[PDB]
């Protein structure tokens, strides 16, 4: 239940009592509707109340010393706890993303522009490059204005929709950077114009798709509060799509990392060193780690598999941009030349 | 045979020791005390866009503002550079061009390259196209440089050794030019149209009489292939650029090298060389992506032209010296000023 | 080079016809082309004007809206639909082709009209209507326009050309300054702003007719009235 | 503007609407450079500049044979094919040198050479006849034998097999003295008469390829 | 399960529970002045 | 041949020859002489560069 529901259930209650009045004495406490020690069973309608015990009171007597009706209420309160251990653990959660996010779009906002500002690394390759770093900035910057509406009607309601569609897009433009890469190294001498245009309605079309499929049926079946509540199985219209991202994108790094171990054996720590080279930093652009929390079902916040979860997905999925934008961008030779090349043109102007 | 051999060598030694005798000074001692340039900073005051592929040639029209471009896409393009217009796109029989001319009435204009053939094509004619006029063949290694002398007189240097003149109206060799051992890859006519100088991969330029047909002086101050050649605008001398990654100055009436062009972080060697209007400065295009503005006079480099992203191949500047134009490997041509 | 025009013919008040312009001889597809009238005793009058590749396409006020210029390029020809007619539309019409690019000669070849007959703009003058004249004598022929006619890219937009009796008209002089292909040297241009003169020097025969002095500056395309000269 | 110059500007707006188009169609060839000299069959592998076109795979391939300066035209090229006769001992190290000065070629540091040693059935019928032996012109084949493992021959005199692998190993690690990985060296066998030679050609290119996407990737 | 998403949803009940908590809360504190 | 080689030298070696000292001071000239007419030594003004 909500608190709002709360309120209309218990102002219910209270006309309820009025009315058996109307047809000791019976009287209205706030909470309860006591009958003409008196035990009453705690009530129904409070949904936090410990509803196997009950209230006891005195047949009205009044508390000693003071003008107030006397009344025990503390077996219905058992089961609540003042404790912030859940709370902290979210805090913390949030801290670790928010710097993750933080230098991960920092990092690629300059990876963009370089990938612009040289019109020598403009390829089909780069392109994807740079749509995929457009889409992490894009993700990163939706957590912030989800959380900066969500936690601080309809203007709470877009923040979540672009925060379900900014997601979607990151690891969907994953995927792209993986299958073309897959095609890149599997297709002969592929096309790759045409395949451009396909890559890019794909990495920003079909996440708009059961997104407006979110919107419509939030807006028609569930529209409460912001939608940033899960309503049943409603959420599974976004995730799956995202799921099976993550798997797909498992399947290639496979492919990759096994043809990579056959070329290097049919060319010995020596050897191993370098198949072991090519996977770490291909794991990075294909997003390897979400492959181990993909089925992780919702389960309790004081759990031990919850805790394991988000500390592990919190960290590498809010730096996964970092390590992208460094490997791919900053660690490309042709990037560093084109780096280089323009240091050299810059220090030739300080050769005047 | 022997006493052939001893003949030959006596008389290269006496050519030394007379040329030695003569160098009296030296250019650089005798250009100390001038003026230096100081600082030749030129801006890209268009940049032309049209070629696909690497530009191997370009030369300027007599007026200026037209100007061909020959490129490895197979395709002569005439630019009007002050509207950046195409005037004209030509598309060349072959795409291994690696010489182009304008003529200087500017009816006509030259390619050559790989096919070993100078194709000449009529542009100012009736029906509104520009049509081939003549096929000049008979040179027998690749073509590397061609220039027109009239409406019907052309002089080109080829891969074998040679350099010809031809007459346009009747397609046949006039004079044939030999003495060169290494393929000859730049000419440069004279302004009087009287000599021409040429290159050659054997580290020597000749300088040619266009009417005797006779060598009337060699010249031998590299170490290594020249590329590029180019008359200064006096006539009476000119300059060579070579694999060496040093350009050279040479004089025709002293017969022997004047300066040398090098810096040690230059290594790459000089892909094309010209002349301003003045002469001042040797405009040299190198393989590193760039062009040096080096004062002929003192030999320095007094300004860059840093805006290709591949090896500069041509290099040329305007009739009346108001612009320079530089075709590189990048697929664009660029009028600089 | 030969433009060859069919149409004409009879037509009642307020109907329509088709005027046609075959082209063969040259780059067709790379040529503007133009459509001129002559009334039955007056000067010419630009019509209409159709760009290289269909891209631009202008009119004259006086026929805009019931007059329509096409081409057909793989054919090689030019159209002119015609949409009530009125009295003033009878005349002799000519095509014209133009080619425009840099050291161009626009308006270079005219051709053979065809006789039609029914049952603000820059302007320039010509104050003398007829001139006699002698063989081997000069004859110098100024015409001045409204404005200036230099631009700033430098050319001065002034054509010439001549029109013998039973003969088309052909160009003399185009930009007020270069002469043409397979015209006589003795023929020349000069001027400066909105002052232009034509030279003829060593008159000789067969160069009896009208000289009419055209503008290209912008459109419409207006031509003076036309000096005759009689021997 | 002028209406001139509005007409110009539209025709150059044409012109640069057509070399778009030649562009588009033009892009997609792969270009190959016929390196070699007589008596190798360099012209005779498949069936100024005799430039020849040929298909596999709906990929178009344009080798250019020219008739060392004007290397330097083929810089941006696929591969070049390097033709060689080892049939003929006395020349052999000619065509070692030629390989050797056209794989350290400054213009040519990143194009793979598809080296191809040609009449491979004559040399096997030299050495089945014994008058001309392979020591005598090298001698270190006296003292070379093949591999054990790696002897894959479809029936043939383990003699033939041994020449023509120290051959081959002369040539290769004269491919890999200095290569630093950039280019590879792919040798192979052609007697007149294997039509299976555009296929290795197409291997090889698409070898290359994959190489240099992998090097842009870090991958290898 | 998409993390970043079930972290809004479980952080958002987390927060619907400790209001209806609050509310709850002052609400048994009238019971105790009635 | 030899007889061509030698034959050339010696056309080549009788010729009249100045001293280089006379050839850089020409060049220099020259260099003078049109040193005040090229735009891409001294930059012409805004209005009369073309481009």
């Amino acid at each position: 239940m909500t608190k709002e529901e709360q309120i209309f259930l218990l102002h219910r209650a209270q006309a309820q009592c009025e009315k058996r009045l109307k047809e000791c004495l019976p009287e209205w406490d706030h909470i309860l509707c006591w009958p003409l020690v008196v035990a009453v069973p705690c009530p129904d309608y409070i949904y936090d109340f410990n509803h196997k015990g009950h209230a006891y009171r005195r047949c009205w007597e009044l508390v000693p010393g003071h003008n107030r009706t006397w009344a025990n209420y503390s077996e219905c309160v058992k089961f609540l706890t003042n404790e912030t251990r859940e709370r902290e653990v979210f805090d913390r959660l949030g801290m670790i993303y928010t710097v993750g996010y933080s230098v991960s779009l920092a990092s690629l906002t300059v990876a963009v522009l370089i990938l612009a500002y040289f019109r020598r690394l403009h390829c089909t390759r780069n392109y994807i490059h740079m749509h995929l770093f457009l889409s992490f900035m894009l993700r990163a910057v939706s957590i912030f204005v989800k959380d900066a509406v969500l936690y601080s009607y309809a203007g709470c309601r877009v923040a979540v929709t672009f925060f379900l569609y900014f997601l979607a897009t990151n690891y969907y433009w994953i995927l792209v950077e993986g299958l073309y890469l897959h095609s890149l190294i599997f297709m002969a001498f592929f096309s790759e114009k045409k395949y451009l245009w396909g890559f890019t309605v794909f990495g920003w079309g079909l996440p708009a798709v059961f997104v407006a499929v979110w919107v419509s049926v939030r807006a028609t079946l569930a529209n409460t509060g912001c939608w940033d509540l899960s309503s049943g199985n409603k959420k599974w219209i976004i995730q799956v799509p995202i799921l099976a991202s993550i798997v797909l994108n498992f399947i290639l790094f496979i492919n990759i990392v096994r043809v990579l171990a056959t070329k290097l054996r049919e060319t010995t720590r020596q050897q191993y060193r370098k198949l072991l080279k090519s996977t770490l930093v291909l794991m990075p652009l294909f997003g390897v780690h979400y492959i181990v929390f993909m089925a992780t079902p919702y389960t309790e916040v004081s759990g031990t598999l919850w805790q394991v979860q988000m500390h592990y997905e919190m960290l590498f999925n809010s730096f996964q941009g970092f390590f992208v934008a460094i490997i791919y961008c900053f660690c490309n030779g042709e990037v560093q030349a084109e780096i280089k090349k323009s240091w050299s043109r810059w220090t030739l102007a300080l050769d005047f | 045979l022997d006493q052939l051999r001893q003949e030959a060598e006596q008389l290269k030694n006496q050519i030394r020791d007379a040329r030695k005798a003569c160098a009296d000074a030296t250019l650089s001692q005798i250009t100390n005390n001038i003026d230096p340039v100081g600082r030749i900073q030129m801006r890209t005051r268009r940049t032309l866009r049209g070629h696909l592929a690497k530009i191997y040639a370009m030369h300027w029209g007599t007026d200026s503002r037209l100007l061909v471009s020959a490129s490895q896409d197979g395709k002569l393009i005439i630019w009007d550079s002050y509207t950046t217009n195409k005037v004209h796109a030509i598309p060349l029989r072959s795409s291994w061009v690696m010489t182009c001319a304008y003529a200087p009435s500017g009816n006509y204009v030259a390619c050559g390259g790989l096919d070993n053939i100078c194709s000449i094509y009529n542009l100012k004619t009736r029906e509104g196209n520009v049509r081939v006029s003549r096929e000049l063949a008979g040179h027998t290694g690749y073509l590397s440089c061609c220039r027109f002398l009239d409406d019907n007189q052309i002089v080109t240097s080829s891969g074998d050794t040679t350099c010809a003149l031809w007459d346009i109206e009747t397609g046949q060799q006039t004079t044939t030019f030999t003495g060169h051992t290494g393929d000859v890859m730049s000419l440069s006519l004279a302004p009087d149209t009287r000599l021409f100088v040429s290159g050659a991969c054997d580290a020597s330029a000749k300088l040619w009489d266009v009417r005797e047909g006779m060598c009337r002086q060699t010249f031998t101050g590299h170490e290594s292939d020249i590329n590029a050649i180019c008359f200064f605008p006096n006539g009476n001398a000119f300059a060579t650029g070579s694999d060496d990654a040093t350009c050279r100055l040479f004089d025709l009436r002293a017969d022997q090298e004047l300066m040398t062009y090098s810096h040690d972080n230059i290594i790459c060697g000089i892909t094309s060389v010209s002349f301003s209007k003045s002469g001042r400065l040797l405009l040299a295009g190198y393989d590193d992506f760039n062009c040096n503005v080096w004062d002929a006079l003192k030999a320095d480099r007094a300004g860059v032209l840093a805006g290709h992203d591949n090896r500069v191949s041509c290099l040329g500047v305007t009739d009346d010296g108001m612009a320079v134009a530089t075709g590189s490997w990048d697929s664009f041509l660029k009028i600089w000023n | 080079v030969q433009l060859v025009e069919s149409g004409g013919g009879l037509v009642q008040p307020g109907g329509s016809r088709k005027l046609s312009c075959s082209a063969s001889g040259f780059a067709f597809s790379s040529f503007g082309m133009h459509w001129v009238r002559q009334a039955p005793e007056k000067g010419l009058e630009w019509v209409a004007y159709i760009s290289s590749g269909s891209g631009t396409i202008y009119y004259a006020d006086t026929v805009k809206g019931r007059f329509t210029i096409s081409r057909d390029d793989p054919k090689n020809t030019l159209f002119l639909q015609m949409t009530s007619l009125r009295s003033e539309d009878t005349a002799m019409y000519y095509c014209v082709r133009s080619i425009y690019y840099y050291g161009s000669s626009p308006f270079d070849f005219w051709g053979q009209g065809t006789t039609l007959t029914v049952s603000s703009d820059i302007v320039m003058t010509q104050a003398t209507s007829s001139v006699p004249v002698t063989p081997g004598e000069s004859v110098s022929i100024s015409c001045r326009s409204s404005k200036s006619l230099l631009h700033s890219n430098g050319n001065t937009y002034l054509y010439w050309f001549l029109q013998r009796p039973g003969q088309s008209p052909q160009l003399l002089i185009y930009r007020m300054s270069n002469l043409a292909s397979g015209v006589p040297d003795r023929f020349s241009g000069s001027g400066s702003g909105t002052a232009f003169t034509l030279t003829i020097s060593r008159l000789e025969a067969e160069d009896v007719g009208v000289y009419y002095c055209m503008q290209h500056l912008e459109y419409p395309l207006t031509f003076g009235a036309g000096t005759k000269l009689e021997l | 503007v002028s209406a001139e110059d509005k007409a110009a500007a539209e025709r150059s707006k044409m012109i640069d609407k057509n070399l778009r188009e030649d562009g588009e169609k033009a892009r997609r060839t792969l270009r190959l450079l016929l390196l070699g000299a007589d008596n190798s069959g360099k012209s005779t592998i498949v069936k100024g500049i005799f430039e020849t076109k040929f298909q596999v795979d709906k990929v178009n391939f344009h080798m250019f044979d020219v008739g060392r300066k004007w290397i330097q035209c083929f810089n941006d090229v696929t591969a070049i094919i390097f033709v060689v006769d080892s049939s003929d001992y006395n020349r052999l190290q000619e065509a070692l040198n030629d390989f050797k000065s056209i794989w350290n070629n400054r213009w040519l540091r990143t194009i793979s050479v598809i080296l191809f040693l040609n009449k491979q059935d004559l040399l096997a019928e030299k050495v089945l006849a014994g008058k001309s032996k392979i020591e005598d012109y090298f001698p270190e084949f006296a003292r070379y034998t093949t591999p054990e493992d790696a002897t894959p021959e479809p029936g043939e005199d383990p003699r033939v097999t041994r020449a023509k692998y120290f051959i081959r190993k002369e040539f290769v690690d004269i491919s890999t003295a200095s290569g630093d990985g950039r280019h590879i060296c792919y040798p192979h066998f052609t007697c007149a008469v294997d039509t299976e030679n555009a296929r290795r050609i197409f291997n090889d290119c698409k070898d290359i390829i994959l190489q240099m996407n992998l090097r842009e990737y870090n991958l290898v | 399960s998409v993390s970043e998403i079930q972290l809004m949803h479980n952080l958002g009940k987390h927060l619907n529970s400790m209001e209806r908590v609050e509310w709850l809360r002052k609400k048994l504190q009238d019971v105790h002045n009635f | 041949q030899a007889r061509k080689l030698v034959e050339q030298l010696k056309m080549e070696a009788n010729i009249d020859r100045i001293k280089v000292s006379k050839a850089a001071a020409d060049l220099m000239a020259y260099c003078e002489a049109h040193a005040k007419e090229d735009p891409l030594l001294t930059p012409v003004p805004a209005s009369e560069n073309p481009f």
